[PDB]
Order: structure tokens, then sequence, then C-alpha cells
């Protein structure tokens, strides 16, 4: 199928005492691969999956040279931040970043994006076409200004349809036995009754990779939302996904209900039935 | 695998 | 800055049965600013070790870290995830339902 590399970075100043926490994690698709956390002992690029520790000490080393001068550039820019902004110096904020490029299920090339956030609003983000910036508001056109005068974009979208499509199939490689598999939904429903007279019936999803999946119920053969709610897809722990759905139904009506499963590990849809 | 250091501040 | 308080989810990794290990997890998602105090809680009391994921976010900026820790649900003991954030005023605390 498709497939996206990304990381994502968070900075958040300390104004109390000492330099902002820097942290920036690797994905590739809904896999963690690496981590850095300037709070921590190491101060060096970490694995997260066993994949990645494939690649040898002039990886980590470079990996490590290069999150640490990203995290010396976000440091700077939450002082220049706070100036734009005519902010005092007293208050903690947050700047975000991320980034990263995907695949179609040839591997080629789809799409490179690259955005920054600060203090949870957009700021500047690279257009779908990698060729210029958006900038949210005038604090960002300043920004947006000087990275069209240093041809910031064109390094970027190097980077972006370039080294980070040739890394990422690098890793699909590498990291095939997991990266590759898909792990359709375990499904089953189960059934608890609400009150004399309605009972709830709940469709799982458990143990799913990737996390993209859809939770549909039907009552005779059409979508129904009314009753109905669907938790936010959440992560098991072990690397895979859990999803629920469930629907109140008067008790005894419990056949004409059926919850549907997508998923792209299934052949096709899994349809389920309390009976 | 992470770009080099070309990302300029803001 | 943004405001967003954390959407909470507890449960386990496995489907629960009494008197086999298993792993109780706390979800918080959809918060900013990023910093946040997460405990589990066994019958009231905070469980020590207890470790979480390394901080990431949505699309939507909004951060979210599993908290997690193994443990044995048995038919008497209560777990819970207890939060505090900046938008909170006082510590929300949920309740671990096996059938949620």
């Amino acid at each position: 199928g498709s497939h996206s590399m990304r990381y994502f970075y968070t900075s958040v100043s300390r104004p109390g005492r000492g330099e902002p926490r820097f942290i920036a994690v690797g994905y590739v698709d809904d896999t963690q691969f690496v981590r850095f956390d300037s709070d921590a002992a190491s101060q060096r690029m970490e694995p997260r999956a066993p994949w990645i520790e494939q690649e040898g000490p002039e990886y980590w080393d470079g990996e490590t040279r290069k999150v640490k001068a990203h995290s010396q550039t976000h440091r700077v820019d939450l002082g220049t931040l706070r100036g734009y902004y005519n902010q005092s110096e007293a208050g903690s904020h947050t700047v975000q970043r991320m980034y990263g490029c995907d695949v179609g299920s040839d591997w080629r090339f789809l799409r490179g994006y690259h955005q920054y956030a600060y203090d949870g609003k957009d700021y500047i983000a690279l257009k779908e076409d990698l060729r210029s910036w958006t900038a949210a508001d005038m604090a960002a056109q300043t920004t947006k200004h000087k990275w069209e005068a240093a041809h910031v974009a064109e390094q970027l979208r190097a980077y972006l349809e370039g080294t980070c499509v040739e890394w990422l199939r690098r890793y699909l490689e590498n990291g095939k036995e997991t990266l590759q598999r898909t792990d359709a939904p375990k499904t089953h429903m189960t059934h608890h009754a609400v009150s004399d007279h309605e009972a709830t019936l709940r469709c799982w999803a458990l143990s799913f990779y990737p996390a993209e999946i859809t939770l549909t119920w039907q009552r005779d053969g059409e979508d129904q939302t009314q009753d109905t709610e669907l938790v936010e897809t959440r992560p098991a722990g072990d690397g895979t996904f859990q999803k629920w759905a469930a629907v109140v139904v008067p008790s005894g009506q419990e056949q004409r209900y059926t919850c549907h499963v997508q998923h792209e590990g299934l052949p096709k849809p899994l349809t389920l039935r309390w009976e | 695998f992470l770009p080099s250091d070309f990302f300029p501040s803001v | 800055m943004i405001q967003r308080t954390p959407k909470i989810q507890v449960y386990s990794r496995h489907p629960a049965e009494n008197g086999k290990s298993n792993f109780l997890n706390c979800y918080v998602s959809g918060f900013h600013p990023s910093d946040i105090e997460v405990d589990l809680l066994k019958n009231g009391e905070r469980i020590e070790k207890v470790e979480h994921s390394d901080l990431s976010f949505s699309k939507d900026w909004s951060f979210y870290l599993l908290y997690y820790t193994e443990f044995t649900p048995t038919e008497k003991d209560e777990y819970a995830c207890r939060v505090n954030h900046v938008t909170l005023s006082q510590p929300k605390i949920v309740k671990w339902d096996r059938d949620m």
C-alpha cells in the first residue's frame, strides 16, 4: 500500500531556568522508530523499533548531529517568536514542526509536507506544491520573506522528494517483516443489557495495524448514526491499535443491527451481527 | 533519516 | 495560546480476565500545551512504576501520550487514570471499565 515517513518536533521554553525542552520523534507509517529528547541522558537519537537497530554507528552519529542542530534552530526560534509577538520572558511557549513524505503503493513520491506552529496555532507551512509558503499572520509573513530570500523551499523540496523518499524505501525494506505487514482487526461484539428495554451492542476492533479503520453501524442495511458512540482510535501499547463503536437498541431487536469493519488488512469488509 | 542543518530560524 | 483540554481513555491492552496479567493504559490526547500530569491509580493510590510514550501530536497540533503499567485485574480492585492540566480546575479521574 501507501507509506509515509514523518518527523514531529516539540520545543517548549523554560523561562524559569535553563534551555528549552526539545523532543523529536520519527515515524514510518504508524510505527515510531527513533526519538531524541533533550532531557534524556544519552543526548543521542535513540532507536525505538528493532529494524532501525540494523543501522550502524555512522547513522546514529549523523542523526544525533542533525537533530541537535535542529534543536538549536528551535531554541533560537522561541526567542525570535517572543519578540515578534511582543511577549514577556516570563511565560512558557511552544513551537512544533512536522514534516515528511508519502509514497504510493508503487513507492513513488506522492506528496511532501512541512508545517510549523507557535502556541498551538498554524504559523507557516509549505503549500502542497512544495514551492511556496503559507503564512498565517504578519509575524509568519516576516518569516516567509526571510525564507523566500534564503530559498529554503528549494532545499526542503529536494529533501522531501528525494532523500526522504529513498530512506523511507530503505526502512520499508529493512523493516519489511513488520512495516509491510498488515494486521487486520480482531473483531467481536459484546452485549450490555442497559435497562429492561434497551441494550447496548459494542463492536470491537482490536490489535490492528495500520491505525486507519472505519467502523460503521447499520440497521436493516442502512447507515445508523442516531444513538451511536464511536471512540477515538487508541494505541494498544504493543504497536497495534484499538477502536470500538456502540449502538443503543431496543432489547429483542439486536438482529436488525450490523457492524461493518473496513481495514487495509481485510480482503473485504467484515460484517458482525448479534444473534 | 533527517534533513541536514538547513532549516533557518524564523 | 491555545488551551485544549485532554481527552482521556482508560483501558486494557488485552480483554481483561480476572487473575491474568495485562496492561493498563491511559491515553490522553487532544490537549495543548503539552505539560500534563497523569497517574494511574489502584484503589485510589498512585501506581509507582508507570511509563509513558514519547510526546507526539496530531495534524491539528494537539498532543497525545500513552501512560501504561502492568496490572492484573481482579473482581475487587478498582483502577483509574487521574489527569491534571492547565485546562482543568481540579484533577480529572476516570475509572477503568473493562467493557470500554
